[PDB]
């Protein structure tokens, strides 16, 4: 039937319907006169729901009158998606006009079930040095970039992006979750510019929107690549930030009566985490390969919200403040970074031992970094001395030009094979470099260009 | 062809008389929490039937409400729905019908593979057999890892705890130890608490690839379930492996990850408002777990003959378990692993800087212990792992003097190389369990000194090899070996025979 | 917290009072005529005034009601007033006539047949459900088209069901299960 | 591969089973409801009072 | 009379009794048809009580009756007790059928007054050496022990078991504060094999059991040992971890709802230890002395459980495990143990001095060891090449056949008297000894022993 | 708002009145407080006689109850 609004507070909202019209959990609500929608999120009792504004509440007021749509939010699906910028509702938010749809999902859905998941190793190879060394990613796998604030999240995803979706055949899913306008605009005219706009999806959900938009943007972008998944297509789904997931949540918990739990999160922070990430996956019909940058709060990984998101992914890449804070990009830890892939029997024996290889010389380097601060260089023994050369140089050898960068830093950008990666950490460890400075190392791509630089 | 007119002959067999049923109505639904007005008898631990097929448990019984928990998918429930007290607790099938079988936290297959043939059902909460019927731990469980087997030995109703940080093996090292078991005797059972779907098809196609699944139980709960049913599949897990102890035979338990079933509880319990702790858990989070860890344990043949009522006699049962937990950033001193580091028999530690270090199997020797320790282990292990603690000790108090070995006492240089071959006999393959015979092979050698002219970065090969060798030349040895791990003076100088041999033309 | 925690005292008192004085009519007439009043659109809205004292809001409460509040049911009503309780009026007059069921040994049984309504069909069904419970028995019958043939017996939270549609919902869960 | 394709016979046999049983218990609704209210009715309430 | 079960949540059970019949705080209460025993916390008030569950709460439901049983829990006391394993209520958990018990008593009770003291300080000889030497006990003193597992801890107890009743005439109790299963049942056994199982009483309260349980069971063998100091005995208290009775207060604590203090601890962290500890004291009758074993969180003795045990404790006995693998099997380090009685004002300064003396040689040889270590035996002195010789004969001298250990050392069990013990060591230190070899100084006894054991 | 410890079933104003202004009744008991109904001319900081020789500190001077 018709419900009042009685009462407000931020975010949320309270909405009082007859005892025997009371809407489903996560039903879909529409404000009289104001352009508003909100979503029953917990069932009161005595007919009133709790419910989450997808919009601004400074025009609402106690007694207006909602109505009860029957449904979850119904967002356009297929097709008609391609090309084109869309807010949480689905609503369009180009000037470009209606979408000419031919169905609507619902954002809420269960997971594919244990039977219907697809296991495969097919090897992607990525353009980047560290990546392709150290965290292999595989065709239908999921990708986490993990790293604080400044530390190339956005840079290395748009290199990613370059090197993976334009040559990609299939469509794309790309959503903005918490992020600032300007990397959305200069996304946009980018992809339309390289006319490669008509082959991927755009929804955008940034920081200055209401909690309710951050919170549901991440099921609307998956819900259109459930879809294609769903027609048999392979698919790439590209997520900016899925931290603003967890931290919307956080926002609107207490609000929502929830006690909270450690380090101020909601007491629910491993199933909603679940909830999305399981839906997030290759089954036996199509293969969405996923890349996911995650934000870790003050650096620390050891955050619940960082923690708790390492076992929902395939290929765990590092990024590191100390690595940046030197000059080096992109700034990956080569010791925190891992992969499924990286193992003899997916990779080869020559790819694994030459990774191994260069994160033991890393390892030692690392705790010998502390005697040559405190006594010195010559204090070493003569193989120390030879194995911090080295270490020293490899170092400098993962760090690349990327073509997303060129703004930053001037310099052009380079594309280096996986035959040329393993090649040029093999001849570092060997001794095959032993006489180039280390200087000539640093930002260069192939490892025939460090010899050239080297004599410049 | 037709089977439709056959299935239905029997539901004509069923009651469609009425019966007295004690309800309620549902007053409110939240972050999975029904809350129900009536239900004036309806016990603490009770299963509550909702419309729809949805079943909950009563976990707050409140003067004027119920607080009730859904075992599935809440948000179907509404206000104003029945709800219906069952007379029952929550009950799992048992029996060996369910080995090679994938399950849920409620015993219903996910595998695809049909139903199930169960002949009984138990109680997921039990309680564990009393102090007077127990029997001292005195029996192997091998691991097939040379660094577990003979310095942190396990035994028949032992709890060892399988701790370290994240991405370093632990999973690993526990499901290497389940693949050991299929030609042991040992049943054994994997319970996956709020893992991704994917990970745990990749522990059962690795299952299936070695040939363990047909031996092992499989319990799923993974990350999009509810939190009630990653708090339960422990419990049903537990009582699973009860089955095979209580009727004279030994079961192996493995709960990969405790501190996901301490998250899911710690949730519905803030959800309940019950009184907070530290790190926002519970006041009950150590009786969680005790009550969980303290049923792994070996029964005395009294015991078994009392439940079997005379059926089996002469034999002891045991259920042995592996938990795993996670540190952060190597903080042992968190609650939740203070609790269980307290209530287990004993501790393997894995390490981030030895893993990144190429020790593979990453066990700390120095901090890892076993309290029922050389009880555990075969006659042969238990001669051969002594020197190798002394060996390892020796190598942990000499590890800065490498860099000026040159400059050492002739005695302090030979124990410095003697240690650095030890320290690198230790690391092992992932999938590769070794037998008694074959590990006792490889701890012979390095024992009794054989690995003085092989160069540290050869020791592997070396190891390697000699298997090969014994396995075609001395296949009788090895065989004999194996049969309990026994030692004595002939098979000492068999050992010393054959390496010399070995040496003297491979 | 639940309604029925804050008016359980309240609602207990008068009980424990009317019982010990001989007034279980004279208190189930007077709870039922404070609880309507206070319902009262008007009356709502002058009991929630912020200029009105504790005492005033409880003497107009008092003077629509009038003959019906007996002294002490006058004196109970200042003492809900002075405790800011008027509005849980509705639940302490029903909480009362629950502890007074139980005294008088009595239950209101709620009926509900598929289209019938007949003396020969109750005092046929009443005997064998004050036999059961050990209590006299108050049938509310009513009709249920819902039902394709028999009857739902509701007495407390004991509900017997010997409807056909509980026939077949029985018969529709043991397929898929 | 032999496993997987004699599940999969079983698993269509019992699915179809499932969506016949609930046409056939569709049917049974409606037969019951004519011979229900005249005969079942009186037949109903007398046997409610003796169980 | 009875009363009705209103609410249950979890351990915590909330109970309805007549306005005439309320029980009183910490009165026990019986569930009619259920063998379920509820202690009473806290009086709510309108007859409603608060009490925690001395078992599981499975199976329970609202309305059961519940009968008030007019005093605390009672358990039996006396010589029935000895070789005997009860739970918290006393119930006896081995299969012996009934406890003959003449006499029952509450374990809720006030410590004994300022008069009921004792006038002065006597020494408890243990009649072990390094014990009675470096760790002087006093009667009615509490003994904190420290150490790891497999370095004697059970053998040393057995020991003093053993001691108590047949060189004093006294009694054991032995309390396990969160007892593991396992453990429970080999100490059973071991103490059984060593002959010293009718020499103590055995209450066990295990880790599965509720937290109510784990922090009543130490007032439960308390209560027993209370009954023998009456009859006019010296009793030893076991208690097997002092850490669990905190932690058992703290899960209690937040059961209940209580606001908690610093470092998550209970805020009556204080008065719950000093309740304990005040009962532990040497009367005008007997005296219960007491051994408890101590664990510190994070390696930290200013936490707040270590900190207000060590307010508590008279000594201080550390065990070795590098003095275990030179061999001497009592292990109790003599550097690290220590004790408050080893003050000339107490035990005069014959012992003083005597005590001292031996701690300033054995810590001159620990500095001496890594000197003839580092630059070889040659370098020291005439005078400290002779000191060596005497701290060797003295750490030797420190061992002892204990009659428990007789299966592993393959020797009788002795008995040293305070005075052979002070005038051994006081003769080694002066020299007296010096011509006997060091080993005629191991696994001896008393001073002659050496002597002979020398002659041969 | 919760129930307040005036709020028991026991607590009858029969007779809308007062009497007794140096005695009180005992509402609850925890933890060394205790919650006294009726001592309304009671004093912060006086001393306050319970039954078998024991006292108490008045502390919390409310509406409704003393809190000792
Ligand atoms: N000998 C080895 N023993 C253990 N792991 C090994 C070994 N050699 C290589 N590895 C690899 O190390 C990684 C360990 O992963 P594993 O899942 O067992 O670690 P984990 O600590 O349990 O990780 P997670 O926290 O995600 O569950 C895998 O990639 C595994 O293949
Ligand atoms: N690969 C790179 N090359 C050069 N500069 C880089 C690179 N990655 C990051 N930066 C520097 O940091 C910025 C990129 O940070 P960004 O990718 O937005 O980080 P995050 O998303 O983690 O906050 C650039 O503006 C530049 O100054
Ligand atoms: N006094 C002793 N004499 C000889 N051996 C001992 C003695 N005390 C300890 N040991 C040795 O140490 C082992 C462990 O001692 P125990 O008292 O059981 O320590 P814990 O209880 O911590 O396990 C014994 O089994 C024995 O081998
Ligand atoms: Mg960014
Ligand atoms: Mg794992």
């Amino acid at each position: 039937s018709s419900g009042r609004i009685v009462q407000i507070i931020g975010a949320v909202i309270d909405v009082e319907f007859p005892r025997d019209a009371v809407p489903s959990i996560y039903e879909a609500l529409k404000v009289q006169g104001v352009e508003t929608t909100l979503e029953v999120q917990q069932q009161l009792g005595d007919g009133v729901v709790r419910s989450i504004a997808m919009g601004s509440t400074e025009g609402l007021k106690r007694g207006l009158n909602v109505d009860s749509t029957g449904a979850a939010i119904s967002v356009p699906v297929g097709k008609a998606t391609l090309g084109r910028i869309m807010d949480v509702l689905g609503n369009p938010i180009d000037e470009a006009g209606p979408i000419g749809e031919e169905e609507r999902w619902g954002i809420h859905r269960e997971a594919p079930s244990y039977a219907d998941q697809a296991g495969g190793n097919e090897l992607l190879e990525t353009g980047i040095k560290v990546i392709d060394l150290v965290c292999p990613f595989a065709k239908g796998g999921k990708v986490g970039l993990f790293g604080g604030a400044g530390v190339g999240k956005t840079v290395n995803m748009m290199e990613l992006i370059r090197n993976i979706a334009i040559e990609h055949s299939g469509y794309s899913v790309f959503a903005g979750v918490g992020e600032r306008t300007r990397e959305g605009n200069d996304f946009y005219h980018e992809m339309k510019d390289s006319n490669v706009l008509d082959k991927v999806a755009l929804v955008y959900g940034q920081m200055n929107e209401p909690p309710g938009n951050r919170l549901r943007v991440a099921l609307t972008g998956l819900t259109m690549a459930e879809k294609f998944r769903d027609e048999g297509r392979d698919v790439l789904l590209f997520i900016d930030n899925i931290y603003r997931y967890t931290l919307a949540g956080t926002e609107v918990s207490a609000l929502l009566g929830r006690m909270p739990s450690a380090v101020g999160y909601q007491p629910t922070l491993a199933e909603e985490m679940g909830v999305l990430q399981e839906r997030i996956t290759s089954t036996k019909k199509g293969s969405i390969t996923s890349i996911q940058a995650v934000y870790v709060p003050a650096d620390d990984l050891t955050d619940p919200s960082p923690a708790t998101t390492f076992a929902h992914l395939d290929a765990t890449v590092v990024l590191s403040r100390d690595i940046a804070s030197l000059g080096i990009y992109p700034a990956v830890d080569p010791l925190d970074s891992t992969s499924r892939q990286l193992d003899p029997l997916v990779i080869g024996q020559d790819h694994y031992d030459t990774a191994r290889g260069v994160q033991y010389v890393l390892q030692r380097y690392k705790e010998l970094k502390d005697i040559i601060a405190i006594l010195g260089m010559d204090e070493l023994s003569e193989a120390d001395k030879l194995l911090v050369a080295r270490a020293r140089k490899i170092q400098r050898f993962l760090s690349q030009p990327f073509f997303v960068a060129e703004v930053f830093t001037g310099s052009p950008g380079k594309y280096v094979s996986l035959k040329d990666t393993i090649a040029g950490f093999k001849g570092i460890l060997n001794g095959d470099y032993d006489h180039l400075p280390e200087q000539a190392f640093y930002m260069v791509g192939g490892i025939e260009e460090a010899v050239e630089k080297a004599k410049k | 062809s037709e089977i439709s007119e056959i299935i239905k002959g029997r539901i004509e067999k069923l009651d469609v008389a009425s019966q007295a049923r004690n309800e309620g109505t549902i007053v409110s639904v939240s972050d999975g929490i029904v809350r129900i007005y009536g239900l004036a008898d309806v016990m603490y631990g009770e299963m509550i039937e909702f419309p729809g097929g949805v079943y909950g448990m009563a976990l707050n019984l409140e003067q004027d409400s119920v607080g009730a928990v859904v075992l599935g998918e809440y948000q179907g429930l509404a206000e104003g729905m029945n709800a219906k007290c069952t007379g029952r607790i929550l009950e799992v099938p048992v029996g060996p019908e369910l080995l090679g079988r994938v399950v849920d936290a409620l015993g219903n297959p996910i595998d695809g593979k049909g139903p199930i043939d169960a002949k009984a059902t138990d109680a997921v909460e039990k309680v564990a057999p009393g102090v007077i019927w127990r029997k001292s731990v005195d029996q192997p469980v091998q691991t097939g890892y040379k660094s577990v087997d003979a310095m942190i030995p396990v035994g028949r109703g032992q709890r060892e705890l399988i701790i370290g940080d994240r991405q370093i093996g632990k999973t690993a090292l526990a499901v290497d130890a389940i693949i050991n078991q299929k030609d042991s005797g040992i049943k054994c059972v994997y319970v996956a608490i709020g893992q991704k779907q994917s990970t745990i098809a990749n522990v059962v196609r690795k299952l299936e690839e070695n040939g363990a699944l047909a031996n092992t139980i499989v319990v799923a709960a993974s990350a999009s379930e509810s939190a009630a049913l990653q708090y339960l599949a422990p419990y049903s897990g537990c009582t699973m492996g009860e089955y095979f102890r209580d009727r004279g035979e030994d079961a192996l338990i493995v709960y990969d990850d405790l501190s996901k079933q301490a998250v899911a509880y710690r949730q519905i319990s803030l959800l309940l408002r019950r009184p907070p702790g530290r790190e926002a858990y519970p006041g009950d989070v150590f009786y969680l777990h005790s009550r969980l860890l303290e049923r792994a344990s070996r029964v005395s043949e009294e015991y078994v003959e009392k439940f079997t009522n005379g059926a089996v006699t002469g034999k002891t049962g045991s259920l042995t378990a592996l938990p795993i937990i996670e540190t952060q950033a190597g903080d042992v001193s968190a609650f939740v692993p203070t609790n269980v580091i307290s209530i287990t028999d004993g501790q393997i530690f894995l390490e981030s800087a030895m893993f990144n270090s190429g020790i593979r199997p990453a066990v700390n020797a120095g901090i890892s212990v076993s309290r029922v320790g050389g009880a555990a282990q075969t006659k042969i292990i238990k001669k051969l792992s002594g020197g190798i603690r002394t060996a390892l000790a020796q190598y942990r108090e000499l590890a800065a003097f490498a860099q000026f070995a040159s400059d050492l006492d002739e005695a302090t240089r030979k124990q410095l190389e003697h240690g650095q071959r030890v320290t690198e006999l230790m690391k092992q393959k992932q999938y590769a369990p070794m037998s008694i015979a074959e590990m006792s092979l490889s701890l012979y050698a390095a024992e009794r000194g054989f690995l003085q002219d092989v160069e540290i970065a050869k020791v592997g090969s070396f190891e390697q090899a000699l298997i090969s060798y014994f396995q075609r030349e001395h296949a009788a040895l090895l065989a004999k070996i194996n049969e309990k791990g026994d030692f004595n003076d002939e098979i000492d100088a068999g050992i010393k025979a054959g390496i010399e041999k070995f040496k003297a033309t491979q | 917290a639940e309604l029925t925690t804050l008016a359980r005292p309240y609602a207990k008192a008068a009980f424990e009072y009317a019982q010990a004085h001989q007034q279980l009519a004279d208190w189930s007439a007077a709870l039922g005529v404070l609880a309507a009043v206070s319902q009262d659109d008007t009356v709502r809205q002058l009991l929630k005034e912020p200029q009105l004292t504790s005492s005033a809001k409880a003497q107009s409460l008092i003077d629509v009601c009038g003959d019906k509040l007996n002294a002490p049911a006058q004196n109970f009503v200042r003492t809900v007033a002075e405790n800011k309780r008027l509005e849980l009026l509705p639940t302490i007059a029903e909480m009362y006539e629950q502890l007074k069921a139980e005294q008088e040994k009595s239950v209101e049984v709620e009926v509900t047949s598929a289209f019938t309504l007949s003396k020969e069909q109750q005092d046929k069904l009443a005997k064998a459900l004050s036999a059961r419970l050990s209590r006299e028995v108050r049938l509310h019958a009513s009709e249920d088209a819902s039902l394709i043939g028999g009857v739902i017996i509701r007495a407390g939270d004991l509900v017997i069901d010997g409807s056909v549609r509980g026939k077949l919902a029985k018969l529709a869960e043991a397929l898929k299960s | 591969a032999q496993a997987e394709i004699e599940q999969e016979l079983n698993s269509v046999k019992d699915a179809l089973r499932a969506q016949v049983g609930a046409l056939a218990v569709t049917g049974a609704e409606k037969i019951l409801g004519a011979s229900i209210d005249a005969n079942a009715h009186e037949q109903l309430v007398s046997k409610l009072a003796a169980e």
